[PDB]
């Protein structure tokens, strides 16, 4: 048998994954039959932390738990709703460890819209209705920090849609201080933004469709302003007025529209924000103190540290995490050195003249991220190994001495395992590896010391059974020189890949900014079905635009989102043309979202290379998406700054050019992300323009298009549509 | 066979009133519309209405309902529009053109009306010298623009920076004419200058100095 | 009353070349018109009904599109197609006009024939003098002149269209003043900073 | 050549018909190269009335001209913006024949939504934002007539969507008396009717999409009410505040939701009104007449004339239009026979004891429309010649002697010619015949006294010479025998049909209430394109619920919409297969609206006799589509009425039976009709259900699909579908 496309949808093969809390040094928290049970890395042992019939109090309700740092009480989730990518609402009820029993006084509300335990010692603090509530011990009654919330209007302590999408990744604007003394917040608010409005048709016994409306500011709108506020929560008392005392954002972001972008607490005392102007090529992480006779905050000038590009903007897609040391006296950032290249760098908390930063990394490859800081050592992961931009290792570098640099994942098993994801525990002295590919993803639990493997966490054993009779594709991760510079491409190839014969291929695309589509991880997902049982070698391709190479790559597409990442996909199609094993009348492409412009772009673009693809939920043209992200890239859509370039680099204006190809348009009408206006209007001037192509939506579906069933049509529609134009079927 | 000919440029004070022509000839008169148009200098232009000549029929642009009034003799195959009680906003290029059941496919030579209350003033025409050839001939001191220069009566090469400037309400046009080392210096060149206005028609030719 | 919006102001495209053109409404249109004016004269019918051609109209022309964006495609271009096209629309009372498509023309550069000349015998007369500096022949339409009087930096300039038959632009600045400080000077300066040399260009006089 | 898609999409072949304008009883209007002519039909001469030249004078933005009834005013229309089906606003100006100017004073205002002359006479009534005004004379002020006007929510002498679309099929709810005395107009309060919303997305420049919104009773939901008012327009003056007189509703018409569905002015003194209750089968017309000395209209209950139906609803769509003779005293309106047949029943101003009237016509026949009532004559057109429910014919009969029942139209051209409509002069004297088809259209002139054909109109002869490279179609109208009942057909068969092949079978279908699919009428359209060059028979058959013959048929799909008309589609396929000449391996269906309903229905059946189909713009469940026309058929959706059979009748319901067949499913975005909620609910239960299935939405189109490039994309779309199922 083949991996079928029925495999695929029912989850017939489920790559399995391991998952703990690390809930102390040496102890971690793992599921085991829906019982939570606790580990000691110290031993061997376990103990049940916390059993299943307690989940069940709640029936099959229970959607997540939490644990209060002191391991004191649960917080156990309950009738989650979800909203957008991140944010949703539930219910919450808090467990007591010791009493065994439910805390039934002063109950968390209905609807929660979000919640967390401080850092330490079991306080709470959460949002309901756009208001912050504190609540000192589960027992107690909230205290109101916030009396200005407003559904789409006034948020305190989450983000609006926008910065929930494009600025922090998550629903959560509140930072507990370390101690617990400080509650932090951000404050937002909507009141100029404009509405999207879309039709949600619901179960069809509403008789009438429902409107729903976001305020979502698209490119050069009126955007979300910002405030900041610390409260103290030692001094909360239904006696006395609950005051927060406010941060103002630098001058130098200040003198026009500008955005908070991240926020860390460095001690019980100090704080780093860091803030970025709507042109985002300029950005300012403010050390703050506090000031405990006036009851302020202060951010002098001097614990200014700014960051900008000549070349594009800052950050990957924002300005990277600080890392302080415990004192709070210097911390590691990754930023571009000189060469473009992203490295980890230290700084003070004072600024110096030309603020110079000490670089602990140089080399022609990047840091993906800092994993752990302790006193002496520095985890982190990057692609230098192998210089496989699409590799991912685990690395350890001393602090006093920079040549100290041991590969922690490199030889574990190289055939095997290349793409590295790590957890370390709160004084990193042991450490989970998640291996994800090539082979069978492996996840095993290790001593920091020695690097000694203490146990097999997840080998997938069961998975490498079962796929025993299945024909496997392979996969090739490999590059080609264009211009004296290496790009990297994967392939999916069908099972025992011939040279000598040629197949039909399919462009698998996403290309967007800082994106990367070619890399050394394991899936089995569509692509495997294709390759596997309809014999279609599935291939992607990292060109200018792409992210992990440096900033002469990254950014090479600035002001230009339509341009090069196009031409560059054309022709590595051109150059898997010249391998000589791809049947060149049977050249396919297909994406999401920033994918599916890049397809419908590719497909516009008149080059003869590609005979049909499939466009999902694509930008049409960036006036329609959100500005946070579009503005980033491109300029403000203003004959002042790039609104010729808005105008040229539409989906729409290419229209003409789809008569030489079979285009397939599919997009869902929930879609609060990408809105379905964009391939509304791609529709529409292909109508305009006389040309035939074949269009699907899918009624209530949102930029996931995840509902089970929605799910399953999408992939077999799209999966017939290559049948037709490779003629298989 | 289809030829629109307006009457000459206009000078005229603010208040005053003032009706230009738009002679028609080689077709059947009776049979189509004539419809005015505005040009102010650089802007777009703006329709200002139509007539009908066989009935007398008018139309008009809402903003020049009281400005414009259109009338028609069939006699003199001759279209006419009053524009009544001008001021500043009203000097502008002026056309009438026909239509033909779709659009305006004829266009007259336009009128050049210019309202201020300034006196009209004579232009003072200097020949100018040198010391390939390249001479001169400034005009200086005049109100109307329509100035029209001309070199030896006829004979068109070389004429250029012959658009002028409005300086303190006298107009400082210029131009000039390029030839061989051996055309002129030893032979005769006239700057032939016209201005209906103050009926002037001036002669300067350029001498050696 | 629908506006029309001009797409661009000026395209300056080289002959031979394509050359599309296109008038944008803020509501839907049925029928498209266009006109060619060149400065001077009146303006000229070129392509009626979106795209039908005039009685006389040449043959490289073509037009086209529907609802609130149609369009006109001049082919191969020659010098005389350098003029100012204007869109026309009527399927809605009162006609009115898209501002302007100026068609300009790409060609060869080039630099100026840099002349001078001092005041005439009859303009000092006039108790006043006027210098007059010439600059007859060139594409590059940009410029930056300066006027010194023995060595220290009422001036003006003028300009001309793009000619039908050669495609070239020029310039004269003009600088008047009395004639008893015009007799308290000796030397007089006209230079230029024109697409040929970063260092300015040398032409004056001397009484 | 065949008759290709490329020919019905840029509309190569021209049916031309002609429309005249009758003015007076011998003298008609006609346009000529944009010039409107007068012709006088005692003579044979004609006469310029408006030279292009004056349309020219606002360029191509005119769209109508309404010339006066005293002919010295010609109302010019231009600015035309599209609203609903029938609905729009424009702008007037006013043109003076007599002295050939427009009047520049006291000017219509912009954005009017509805405008008319009087009767006799040159007076004016408009509405504009909601509110009615009127002029007695061009160059006179307007009198406003009502100050409660309001964007969706009061309307003044217009309807709103539902009264638009399903009741009147006007924009106009204003009518001017016999000499203008009088000016009646209906008010309608959309307050609390809930309102449909759905996204427009515009030009490609605007970035935020805007909401529409409309109120729009769906099934069971709160309907607009209405009031009725009459106001005196002689004497409107700025000085007197003026006062409309209203009219109150038959009481046992007011003792629950209802409609107001006819207005007829019998004199200067009199008026019907044609009421209408929710549930649709009892309607009261009320003759009601003015008193001169205390200012109010009297309804008596002796001049109220009851109809009723036990079986279904009363009229075809509506209670037909009353036809009154000149004294006012009788009126003629169509009316079920004791058998189910539609015949001119003859009435007095006074209602007889248990509501009876007399019938001047009879038999298993039914009059289609009443034309003209004359002091001596009534004509009207009926399907009677040939017993062929889809013809056509104009009749001529007399009041004193019901036998004297002339046919003015059978002989005149009986291949050519059997389906007719007619346009007479002011009193009967002459009458313009329109010959539909089955031939090439064919208009003509004709004096009533004898039928002497005047002249030829228009032949369609520069059509014939055009057509006669194409290789042409044919169309086949019989009918089929079911449970002793015939049932009527039509087959667009492809060039010279071998009935000894087989073909491929498109069955086209509508099939709603009252409809008519199979008739004599002549169509150049999609069908003979897949006839002409796809060799495809393309099929519609007029099952139980269609109408023109007898209740029996047309009452019964009562309460039971999506049951026997689906049931009887299915089978008249049997039919066409049982005929031999059926492959029976490439049979379709499609339809549009009620056709997309039927379509998706006959599809989600499971009775294997169709490969594929296309349903455009289909209702999906009926508590979707509005009230007025759902409840006529299905009542109200309660347990205490027919919610069962509404739940039961949905397409969604039928969502696994389709994974057996092809389905294309279509439908416009801006769809104010049947609203695209009603496919996006379809998908949605077909996605639920793991079928496959195509789509194709149309950005910002509406029910019509209209728009050029739409129009062509979405039959070259459902070509391609039917090329795949079928080749």
């Amino acid at each position: 048998r083949t991996y079928t496309l029925a495999d695929y949808l029912k989850n017939t093969f489920r790559v399995k994954s391991y998952s703990l809390r690390w809930v102390s040094d040496s102890e971690y928290l793992y599921k085991q039959e829906n019982n939570i049970l606790l580990f000691n890395a110290e031993h061997g042992n376990s103990s049940i932390f916390l059993e299943n019939s307690t989940f069940e109090i709640f029936g099959d309700s229970i959607s997540d738990y939490s644990v209060s740092p002191d391991r004191l009480f649960v917080l156990l989730e309950y009738n989650y709703v979800k909203q957008w990518r991140h944010s949703y609402t539930a219910s919450y009820s808090i467990y007591d460890l010791n009493k065994r029993q439910l805390i039934t006084e002063e109950k968390i509300p209905n609807n929660t819209q979000w919640i967390t335990w401080s850092q330490e010692g079991h306080k709470l603090a959460y949002v309901w209705k756009n208001d912050i509530y504190v609540k000192i011990e589960p027992h107690l009654p909230s205290h109101r920090i916030t009396s200005t919330g407003k559904e789409n209007v006034i948020f305190n302590g989450i983000n609006d849609w926008v910065y929930e999408e494009e600025i922090f990744g998550a629903y959560s604007a509140l930072w507990w201080s370390p101690n617990g003394t400080f509650l932090a917040y951000a404050q937002f608010n909507d009141t100029g933004v404009p509405l999207i409005e879309y039709s949600f048709y619901s179960d069809e016994s509403l008789q009438y469709p429902k409107t729903v409306w976001i305020p979502y500011p698209k490119a050069g709108a009126v955007n979300p302003t910002v405030k900041f506020f610390i409260v103290n929560t030692d001094s909360l008392s239904s006696t006395t007025t609950t005051i927060p005392m406010q941060i103002t954002a630098p001058a130098s972001v200040t003198t026009g529209d500008h955005y908070l972008c991240d926020v860390a607490w460095v001690s019980e005392d100090r704080i780093s924000l860091q803030w970025l102007r709507r042109i985002q090529n300029y950005s300012v992480m403010a050390i703050c103190d506090y000031d405990k006779t006036t009851l302020v905050w202060n951010c002098p000038t001097t614990q200014e540290h700014i960051e900008t590009s000549a070349t594009g903007w800052c950050g990957r897609f924002r300005p990277a995490e600080p890392h302080f040391t415990s004192d709070g006296s210097s911390f590691y950032k990754i930023v571009s050195d000189k060469d473009g290249y992203k490295h980890i760098c230290q700084f003070q908390k004072d600024r110096k003249p030309e603020q110079v930063c000490t670089f602990i990394t140089k080399g022609a490859w990047e840091v993906i991220s800092i994993e752990a800081l302790t006193s002496d050592y520095l985890y982190y992961i990057s692609n230098e190994y192998k210089e496989m931009p699409g590799g991912r290792n685990l690395y350890k570098i001393q602090l006093t001495d920079h040549t100290n640099k041991k590969c922690l994942s490199c030889d574990l098993n190289p055939e095997r395992c290349q793409y590295y994801s790590v957890s370390l525990s709160k004084e990193a002295k042991y450490y989970q590896l998640g291996c994800r590919g090539p082979g069978l993803p492996l996840y095993t639990l290790h001593r920091s010391t020695d690097q000694k493997e203490l146990r097999v966490l997840e080998d997938n054993s069961a998975l490498d059974k079962m796929l025993q009779d299945v024909q496997m594709p392979s996969k090739k991760l490999d590059f080609i020189v264009l211009n004296e510079t290496r790009f990297w491409y994967q392939m999916i190839l069908p099972p025992h890949f011939d040279k000598s014969k040629k197949y039909p291929l399919l462009i698998d695309v996403y290309a967007g900014p800082c994106s990367q589509k070619a890399d050394a991880a394991f899936r089995l997902n569509w692509a495997t079905y294709l390759a596997s049982t309809e014999n279609i070698i599935v291939a992607s391709f990292d060109g200018r635009g792409s992210g992990y190479q440096g900033d002469k790559i990254m950014h090479a597409i600035n002001k230009r989102l339509g341009t090069l990442e196009v031409e560059d996909q054309i022709e590595a199609a051109r150059q898997f043309l010249k391998m000589g094993f791809v049947d060149s009348k049977r050249v396919a492409i297909w994406g999401w979202s920033y994918g599916g412009y890049v397809t419908s772009m590719v497909l516009g673009s008149g080059s003869g290379v590609f005979k049909c693809g499939i466009a999902v939920a694509p930008v049409s043209r960036w006036e329609y998406y959100d500005s946070v992200y579009t503005e980033r890239y491109m300029g403000l859509p203003t004959p002042e700054d790039n609104l010729d370039h808005y105008r040229n680099s539409t989906v729409m204006s290419r229209a003409e050019n789809f008569k030489q190809v079979e285009y397939l348009l599919i997009h869902g009408t929930a879609d609060d992300n990408v809105h379905f206006q964009q391939s509304a209007q791609i529709s529409k001037a292909l109508v305009d323009a006389g040309v035939d192509f074949q269009a699907m939506w899918y009624t209530d579906e949102d930029h996931g298009i995840a509902s089970s069933t929605a799910h399953q049509h999408i992939y077999s529609h799209m999966s017939h549509f290559l049948q037709q134009c490779f003629s298989l079927r | 066979e289809f030829q629109l000919q307006q009457s000459g440029p206009e000078l005229v004070k603010p208040g005053a009133s003032v009706k230009i022509s738009c002679k028609a000839s080689g077709y059947s008169f009776t049979d189509y519309n004539i419809n005015w148009m505005k040009q102010s200098n650089g802007k777009s232009l703006e329709w200002i209405g139509v007539v009908i000549p066989k009935y007398g029929t008018t139309n008009y642009n809402q903003k020049f309902q009281g400005k414009a009034t259109l009338t028609v003799d069939q006699s003199s195959s001759t279209a006419y529009i009053q524009l009544n009680s001008l001021t500043s906003e009203d000097s502008a290029v002026y056309y009438c053109t026909r239509f033909r059941d779709v659009f305006f496919d004829v266009w007259g030579t336009g009128t050049t009306v210019t309202v201020s209350s300034a006196k009209t003033t004579a232009p003072s025409v200097y020949p100018l010298a040198p010391v390939s050839v390249t001479l001169g001939c400034l005009v200086k001191g005049y109100f109307p623009e329509p100035v029209t220069l001309t070199w030896n009566s006829g004979s068109s090469s070389g004429v250029h920076t012959f658009p002028a400037l409005l300086q303190s309400g006298l107009y400082t046009l210029s131009s000039s004419v390029t030839v061989t080392s051996n055309t002129w210096p030893s032979q005769t060149i006239t700057c032939n200058v016209a201005h209906p206005a103050s009926s002037t028609k001036v002669d300067k030719k350029i001498v050696p100095r | 009353q629908i506006v029309l919006s001009q797409s661009p102001a000026i395209l300056s495209a080289s002959p031979g070349e394509k050359v599309t053109m296109t008038c944008r409404a803020s509501s839907s249109v049925n029928n498209m018109h266009w006109y060619q004016q060149k400065p001077g004269s009146s303006p000229k019918p070129w392509l009626h009904g979106t795209s039908n051609l005039a009685s006389g109209v040449p043959v490289r022309f073509s037009g086209s599109g529907s609802g609130t964006s149609f369009s006109l495609t001049i082919s191969r271009v020659e010098a005389e197609d350098a003029a100012t096209y204007f869109c026309q629309q009527w399927s809605n009372h009162p006609p009115t006009f898209g501002g302007g498509t100026k068609l300009e023309i790409d060609r060869a550069d080039a630099a100026p024939t840099v002349s001078i000349f001092p005041p005439s015998s009859e303009q000092l007369t006039s108790g006043g003098a006027s210098v007059v500096c010439f600059l007859n022949n060139f594409y590059p339409k940009d410029i930056n002149v300066k006027w010194k009087i023995d060595g220290s930096e009422g001036v003006l300039n003028s300009w001309t269209d793009q000619d039908s038959k050669d495609s070239t632009y020029s310039m004269s600045s003009t600088l008047t003043l009395t004639k008893d400080e015009y007799e308290r000077h000796n030397s007089y300066t006209c230079e230029a900073t024109h697409k040929t040399s970063t260092s300015p260009i040398v032409k004056s006089f001397n009484r």
